[PDB]
RNA sequence: UUAAUUUAUUAAUGCAAACACCUGCAUUAAAAAUUUCGGUUGGGGCGACCUCGGAGCAGAACCCAACCUCCGAGCAGUACAUGCUAAGACUUCACCAGUCAAAGCGAACCUCAAUUGAUCCAAUAACUUGACCAACGGAACAAGUUACCCUAGGG
RNA sequence: GCCUGGUGAUAGCUGGUUGUCCAAGAUAGAAUCUUAGUUCAACUUUAAAUUUGCCCACAGAACCAAAUCCCCUU
RNA sequence: GCUAAACCUAGCCCCAAACCCACUCCACCUUACUACCAAACCUUAGCCAAACCAUUUACAUAAAGUAUAGGCGAUA
């Protein structure tokens, strides 16, 4: 898959941004995908589990968790009940924050 | 969707884009077993192109 | 370079090189495949294996 | 466990171990083939795709035959391409009847014929279509010599071409004696069907009939060995004379 | 139904079920109401314009009808100019 | 000649493949049986004076009961071939 | 067997084919052949019944049985906007069927309780129409009997 | 008749279904050649999502007894 | 302490590969195993399933359980 190419201003005309150089010197790191997405996938089961998965993250998933907990308490203000998956390296929270993560991931420069 | 296939430089616009070139950059998967007779374009995201 | 399968690795009967299925399915499979050159009462007791299995899955058990 | 050759290649391999691959390739040739009898007793199809009316989709056509059976008496005489039609009707036409089963039997007639190759009038059990047959073809001789073996199905009409054929093969002053231009008239008549006489005679015997003809071909008394055991010493004393 | 052919060794579909019903990609079946081209003459027009409807079908109906079919019965189809298009995707559910 | 055609249409096999049969592709329906259609005449040359039918050297339609009967086998006739309508053109031509 | 379904088999006719037999197609007989003989039931049988509605049982939201007690129904009449659409509901304890309906467009300026029948198939250019399928959720069409009965079971 | 085969015939019927330990768990019905059975429902079980459930007070539910429905508080 | 108990290895099964066999002498289709005299082919049917049964009911991959057929139902 080739390698995007460099556009003039970002964000692109679709809102593809790319990851910025240096990486952030923050204690995680969130990768993106093979197609240069970065990697927060909605996820249904039964039916009714609406929630959502934050997935390439190499490094500390409990800073990450810490920082999510932190980010998306004032659009619940109850703290979002989530699942490290230390192992794989996921991180999985419940109900649907898809745009609100993606966006804040590209803030935060991944 | 053609749009991020172009800024994605998966679907190259300074030659033309035939249906093999919506193909090979993966953009469209289309089976002529299940009938489809290929693409039709769609107006979603006509503004933002 | 992806010139070979696996499947290509492993050696068995000619109707289950790189193929699994149940029962009934490994009958036809094999019917079909090889059952040309079967032997005689061979064939038949694998006709007959076909006829019962069919008669099994399809018509008896618990959950339908 | 399994054979090496699937059952329905036995036959074929048959026709390569013995008796049967000394045959004349022409022959063997002439029990290989395979190709389809005119259609009898169904209307064919037109072509190979046909739009049907209920979808308006063009869909292909093959037209599978009515299995047609032989009595015995078929190949005494000269029927058709025709037989019995072994099958099974719905009483009324239609399906929600008594399956019930039936057998059509064609139209026989004794009628006798002339051939002009052989010179003999043939009293023969025929049919109306044979009949018909006859007439397109302009005659008994062109009807016998035209037709292929398939599809005039009686062992008596491949033995009247196999004794035509020798007939011509042979140019044989046997037709009518003390008459050679009615003899050269009747085989000029014909000079289509010039086969030579090796080919000839092994037209339309079946495969047991071939196989006693191509034994009785190759059966000799043996060489008794003293004739052999004569010849090579022989042919030592002409070496040694030589020497 | 079948639940392995002699053939194949594969799920059949009752075609019976395609003959009459609708799956709509979310998983719910449309039909036709029972009657709806029977003795129209004794019906009153209250009750014709209820039979000349397109009729969702129970939850245990779909999942009857669902296990019936097979896989090629439960696919997207991108038709051109398709009635029942606006349909497939289920708008604005909150479960 | 007795004309079928199968009741059962029979899944057709392809292309290097003979038609498998099954017992219900054995029901047959007469389509058509031959010997009660409108006979046809067939043409014939007469060679001799025969009877009103024709005198000699004129091709001729006769009934196939007096064409294959009477004519035919006893050299009244010669069948009307394209090798001695030539003879007989040339026949003609010598008069 | 005068139950239902056949006439493949014979035997006759009749018509075609052919110049009486044989073949083809009908038709009538005999000989048979295939298949069947619903349910309720103070054990079973006779009688009676089998679907829908009203009342009592079941006194006051809903529901509630019986070979329980009493009435009924299987239509008729009027109108021809008894047009078309459409929020929201009820529902015979499922499903199927049933019911009610504002707003709207178009116009004027239905009564009765029940008053009924699915799917497939037919008929029809179409709109529509089609069962005492009353065994009334209806198998497309199948009777009596066996102390000769037989088998699997139950009392 | 008997034998072999189809044949592991079919059986809504009878009989039988093999380690351990814990947990949750019983009585509305409707159709059906149906009442020795099945299908749907009801009840039951697990998993999931959410927000109310149960008990109930005044008021309220028709003309021709015991109670119930409804129902905030608690 | 009797009766007993134990035991591995005859062979076999499933594949693969490969296309098998068959006149020492004598006797052997008559009452086989006896030395020797005047004619073959002709639709499988049914069980079973359809909860009866009556038409019907299976006998490499992928397209595809698609087109089709079907008491348009079981099913194919
Ligand atoms: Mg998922
Ligand atoms: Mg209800
Ligand atoms: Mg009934
Ligand atoms: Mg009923
Ligand atoms: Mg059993
Ligand atoms: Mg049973
Ligand atoms: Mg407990
Ligand atoms: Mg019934
Ligand atoms: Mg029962
Ligand atoms: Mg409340
Ligand atoms: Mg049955």
């Amino acid at each position: 898959i080739p390698d995007p190419p460099k556009h003039e201003h970002y964000p692109t005309p679709s809102g593809w941004q790319p990851p910025r150089d240096p990486p952030p010197n923050l204690p995680y790191f969130v990768r993106r995908s093979r197609m240069h997405n970065i990697p927060v996938y909605k996820d249904i089961t039964h039916g009714n589990r609406q929630m959502t998965v934050i997935r390439k993250v190499e490094g500390d998933i409990w800073a990450l968790q810490k920082d999510v907990e932190d980010f998306l308490s004032p659009l619940l203000g109850k703290t979002p009940v989530t699942q490290v998956n230390e192992v794989t390296g996921t991180l999985r929270i419940k109900g649907y924050f898809d745009q609100e993560l993606k966006a804040w991931l590209l803030e935060k420069g991944f | 969707r053609l749009q991020y296939l172009i800024d994605l430089g998966r679907v190259d616009p300074s030659q033309p884009i035939d249906l093999t070139q919506l193909v090979n950059g993966r953009g469209v998967t289309i089976q002529p077993l299940k009938r489809d007779y290929g693409v039709q374009l769609v107006e979603e995201g006509a503004d933002t192109f | 370079n992806f010139e070979k399968h696996p499947k290509e690795l492993i050696r068995g009967p000619i109707w289950l090189r790189g193929w699994k299925g149940n029962e009934l399915q490994r009958c036809i499979r094999k019917r079909k495949m090889v059952g040309s050159r079967m032997f005689a009462d061979d064939l038949h007791n694998l006709n007959k294996r076909i006829r019962y299995l069919y008669k099994h899955f399809n018509r008896h058990g618990k959950f339908r | 466990p399994l054979h090496k050759y699937p059952v329905w290649l036995w036959k074929r391999l048959q026709l390569r171990e013995g008796i049967c691959s000394r045959l004349p390739g022409h022959y063997l040739r002439s029990l290989e083939e395979e190709r389809t009898p005119t259609p009898v007793h169904y209307r064919p199809h037109g072509a190979k795709f046909k739009i049907n009316p209920k979808n308006g989709q063009r869909e292909r056509v093959e037209d599978v035959p009515i299995p047609i059976y032989f009595p015995p008496e078929s190949q005494r005489g000269l029927w058709g391409g025709e037989g019995w039609i072994l099958g099974q009707i719905y009483a009324n036409n239609d399906k929600l009847s008594k399956r019930l089963k039936k057998v059509w039997k064609p139209q026989l007639f004794e009628r006798e014929f002339y051939s002009e190759i052989l010179d003999k009038k043939f009293t023969v059990t025929v049919t109306m279509r044979t009949l018909d047959l006859i007439d397109e073809a302009y005659g008994l001789d062109f009807y016998i010599l035209k037709t292929p073996k398939e599809d005039l199905c009686s062992k008596f009409g491949m033995d009247l071409k196999r004794g035509m054929l020798l007939r011509l093969a042979r140019q044989d002053p046997q037709l009518h004696p003390e008459d050679p231009e009615r003899r050269a008239a009747i085989y000029d008549k014909y000079k289509e069907f010039a086969i030579p006489e090796e080919e000839a005679e092994w037209v339309g015997l079946t495969l047991e009939e071939a196989i006693e003809k191509q034994r009785l071909l190759e059966e000799k008394d043996p060489v008794p060995l003293f004739k052999i055991y004569v010849a090579e010493l022989i042919q030592q004393l002409q070496q040694q004379a030589l020497s | 139904l079948t639940y392995f052919s002699a053939r194949k060794g594969k799920r059949k579909t009752v075609k019976a079920v395609i003959d009459r019903f609708l799956r709509l990609h979310c998983g719910l079946w449309v039909r036709r109401k029972a009657g709806y081209k029977k003795k129209l003459w004794k019906k009153t027009p209250a009750r014709k314009k209820r039979l000349r409807e397109f009729v969702f079908c129970n939850k245990t109906q779909s999942k009857l009808l669902d296990k019936m079919t097979t896989s090629f019965w439960k696919r997207r189809n991108w038709y051109v100019d398709d009635p029942y298009q606006k349909y497939h995707d289920r708008t604005n559910l909150k479960v | 000649t007795v004309i079928v055609e199968r009741w059962w249409k029979v899944p057709l096999a392809g292309e290097g493949r003979k038609p498998r049969l099954h017992r219900r592709h054995r029901v047959y329906k007469l389509v058509e049986d031959t010997k009660h259609r409108p006979k046809e005449n067939l043409e014939l040359i007469l060679t001799q004076s025969v009877e009103n039918v024709g005198v000699r050297g004129d091709l001729v339609s006769v009934k196939k009961s007096l064409g294959r009967n009477r004519l035919l086998p006893q050299g009244l006739a010669v069948y009307a071939s394209p090798e001695n309508k030539k003879l007989f053109e040339e026949e003609k031509l010598l008069r």
